[PDB]
């Protein structure tokens, strides 16, 4: 969950 | 001269990289481009926390959440936030409602969701604990 889209 | 959609590529690539006041100077490039867009502050949000800038995050997910009300990351990153400034009851909120977000969307992160409250409500009761 903790990435950039 | 690049897009929104290139900025935030560029942002995306310097993210992976670890380069986070890079990676979120480019996301503020896309938000010219395009300031009606929750991702850009999401990831925006995401790079400020990397570099403890609390109050600069908490802002980003706040416009993000303006933009896309049921963004589950804007509502984790929140959640983040709030637990990093010890903040614990609203952080717990955030991160509860990140999990139903994600449920409802059929969105799956490694079980990073239920990591991150147990983590979360582990430190809230560490606070507690140590007043006894
Ligand atoms: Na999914």
């Amino acid at each position: 969950i903790e990435e950039v889209d | 001269s690049p897009s929104a959609q290139e900025l935030k590529e560029q942002g995306n690539r310097l993210f992976v990289g670890r380069k986070y006041p890079e990676a979120a100077a480019c996301y503020g490039r896309a938000i010219t481009r395009n300031p009606l867009v929750a991702v850009y502050y999401t990831n925006r949000a995401l790079c400020y926390l990397k570099m403890q800038q609390h109050e600069q995050a908490l802002a980003d997910c706040r416009r993000a959440l303006e933009l896309d009300g049921q963004s589950v990351k804007a509502h984790f990153f929140l959640g983040q936030c709030q637990l990093e400034m010890e903040s614990y009851d609203e952080a717990i909120a955030n991160l509860q409602r990140a999990y139903s977000l994600a449920k409802e969307q059929r969105l799956n992160f490694g079980d990073d969701i239920p990591s991150a409250l147990r983590i979360a409500k582990k430190k809230r009761w560490n606070s507690i604990e140590e007043r006894r």
